[PDB]
């Protein structure tokens, strides 16, 4: 076509999108890991996961407001990718690359499984 | 703006 | 922070997005403008205009599956500002730049309305 | 991936 584009609009809109969510604005579901809940948006969840991506895909579970993950998904771990989600920055650190890796895989978030594994490599 |  | 981050992330994620519009999965809401019907996502809505953004924090607008637009409102306009929030493309051309320049300036879409000012500016 |  003959578009002109606009560079940061994506970062603008995750960025605003980002905003809803710690306002708790139209967040649609909460994720329980463990004891612990954390709300996001359906749409953010599947377009950053494989994972999510089936599932709201599924014409039943589509409509659940809550959604349990396996009892071995570590609370931590999945703050830091849901934090990766809404902002494109990962908080990898040595503490915490073994957690975030195994629920990077468990979410289907293949950039993210790819830099811990080179992470781990390089040390 | 740019041409993508 | 020690945050790595990915530079394609927020582009991936407005893709993905993108295509759930296209799907028709999710979308929570249709816009209405003249005889035109545009279903899309209240959040991605809001993250791109500063007039859904006003409409979809207000209690009980928050709640509303059918949103009218002005009768003044130009659905091709609106067409092409849809498809820009989705994709970071805006397909201005001679023909439709002022009724883009309109429809941006009702939605609060600052960006759209300087390079609509600029490119009407320099015919 | 990059260093912000
Ligand atoms: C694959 N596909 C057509 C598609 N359409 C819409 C969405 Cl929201 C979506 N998201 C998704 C699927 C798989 C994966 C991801 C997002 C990230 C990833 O590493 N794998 N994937
Ligand atoms: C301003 N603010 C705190 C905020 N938080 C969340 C969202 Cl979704 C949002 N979106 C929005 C508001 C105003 C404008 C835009 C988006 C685009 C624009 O030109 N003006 N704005
Ligand atoms: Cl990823
Ligand atoms: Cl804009």
């Amino acid at each position: 076509d003959s578009c002109i584009q606009f560079t940061r609009h994506a970062s603008d809109v995750l960025l605003n999108l980002n905003r809803l969510r710690s306002r708790d604005i139209l967040t649609d579901v909460v994720i329980v890991v463990s004891r612990e809940q954390f709300r996001a948006h359906k749409t953010v969840l599947m377009a950053c996961s494989g994972l999510f991506y089936s599932i709201f895909t599924d014409q039943l579970k589509c409509n659940l407001s809550v959604i349990n993950l396996d009892p071995e998904i570590n609370p931590e771990g999945f703050c830091i990718l849901l934090d990766f989600m809404y902002t494109s920055r990962l908080n990898l650190r040595e503490g915490n690359i073994m957690a975030v890796m195994a629920t990077a895989m468990y979410l289907q978030m293949e950039h993210v499984v790819d830099t811990c594994r080179k992470f781990i490599k390089a040390s | 703006w740019v041409i993508p």
